[PDB]
């Protein structure tokens, strides 16, 4: 591979540069470096080709350079739509011609206001209970940034077994959302007085509670 | 214009083989190199090889050598990729992406992967195709549970209820089955469609 920075941040209306360090057998040898921008759920989109050259319908904001063994992509005038994964690619092969890619770079467009999460807890359904099963569902849906920690409590005391949590993800609102599940047995569900879902977000917790009675 | 269309998502048990297709249109197939690139869910991009559709000449990335076979049929302008002896960690979206021209003296430019296909998600697991169990989240939503493979589609009131519905990403449990929940913010009915298993379920939400 070529070594790319894992993550890059900047403020709106400014420029940033994403490195793409290669060897003398790729970026050093050839002027065939390309850059691709990938949005969630979508195939990658050619932004830059031949180090500097730009395809038809790509904005001027996207500039391409290369010095020695490292490539760089500069995005002038940062817009919110620029938030995506940025891969760098190059031609390789002294006597064995191949293509190599970059590890990738998530660009974060700063400015989005910090939002405290919104927790909703559902109890097991009676119709799920009739299947000799019980599941509690924790939904966190309106928070920025997209870093949360969930922790489950049964009668005030921690439980960690049968927890299946999703990693947070953006919504239409452009605020992050996560879900949490606690898979129980009907015996456990009935035998406890309370069950809790404690969600910690940047040094602060929102706990919801549900009771079988 | 130029559009690459790939075959449908395939679900296979480890050790089996798969054949993916990539229909070209709006360009001369024999004119341009046809590359393949795979991306594991939430992971980066991996080049696998190119085919010269004109000559038929092939080039595999080192770790793709010995199990990846690429062919083309210029008659229907479709490129083929055959993956053999599939492993669990070979779960990825498989993309065909158009290279540059195939002749020696190059006009235009070296615009690599100017156009991509829509992808083919090849899922491999020891798990069997499982139809989901849907349970209503009564108010004070629907929990779609224990399904394989991923996708799953949740409609509300025969698809009439469009406002306030939120569908959450799926979790991959230790069972190797997926589970997601969708929440609704007169009569409300649940209609979940699991295309890969051809399953539909009706449920009421009282």
């Amino acid at each position: 591979a070529l070594t790319q920075p894992a993550s890059v941040s900047g403020s709106p209306g400014q420029s940033i540069t994403i490195s793409c360090t290669g060897t003398s057998s790729d970026v050093g040898s050839y002027n065939l470096v390309s850059w691709y921008q990938q949005h969630p759920g979508k195939a990658p989109k050619l932004m830059i080709y031949e180090v500097s050259k730009r395809p038809s319908g790509v904005s001027n904001r996207f500039s391409g350079s290369k010095s020695g063994n490292t490539a760089s992509l500069t995005i002038s005038g940062l817009q919110a739509e620029d938030e995506a994964d940025y891969y760098c690619c190059s031609y390789a092969g002294s006597s064995t011609p191949h293509v190599v890619f970059g590890g990738g770079t998530k660009l974060t467009v700063l400015g989005q206001p910090k939002a405290a999460p919104s927790v909703t807890l559902f109890p097991p359904s009676s119709e799920e209970l009739q299947a000799n099963k019980a599941t509690l569902v924790c939904l966190i849906s309106d928070f920025y940034p997209g870093a949360v920690t969930v922790a489950w409590k049964a009668d005030s005391s921690p439980v960690k077994a049968g927890v299946e949590t999703t990693t947070p993800s953006k919504q239409s609102n452009n605020k992050y959302a996560a879900s949490s599940y606690l898979s129980l047995t009907p015996e456990q569900w009935k035998s406890h007085r309370s069950y809790s879902c404690q969600v910690t977000h940047e040094g602060s917790t929102v706990e919801k509670t549900v009771a079988p009675t | 214009q130029v559009q690459l269309v790939q075959s449908g998502a395939e679900v296979k048990k480890p050790g089996a083989s798969v054949k993916v297709s990539c229909k070209a249109s709006g360009y001369t197939f024999t004119g341009y190199y046809m590359h393949w690139v795979r991306q594991a869910p939430g992971q980066g991009l991996e080049w696998m090889g190119w085919i010269n559709p004109n000559s038929g000449g092939t080039n595999y990335a080192q770790k793709f050598q010995g199990w990846v076979t690429m062919t083309r049929d210029t008659s229907i302008s479709t490129a083929y990729m055959e993956l053999s002896r599939l492993r669990s960690d070979d779960t990825a979206v498989y993309y065909c992406a158009r290279g540059w021209a195939t002749y020696y003296d190059i006009l235009t430019g070296y615009s690599l992967f100017d156009y991509w296909g829509q992808g083919t998600l090849v899922t491999v697991s020891s798990a069997s195709t499982k139809g989901p169990s849907v349970f209503p989240l009564a108010p004070s939503g629907c929990l779609v549970k224990d399904y394989f493979p991923e996708p799953v589609t949740v409609s509300w009131n025969s698809g009439a209820l469009t406002s306030g519905v939120h569908t959450f990403p799926a979790v991959l449990q230790s069972s190797g089955l997926y589970s997601l929940s969708s929440v609704v913010t007169q009569t409300y009915i649940c209609n979940v469609n699991h295309k890969p298993s051809n399953t539909k379920v009706d449920k009421r939400v009282e």
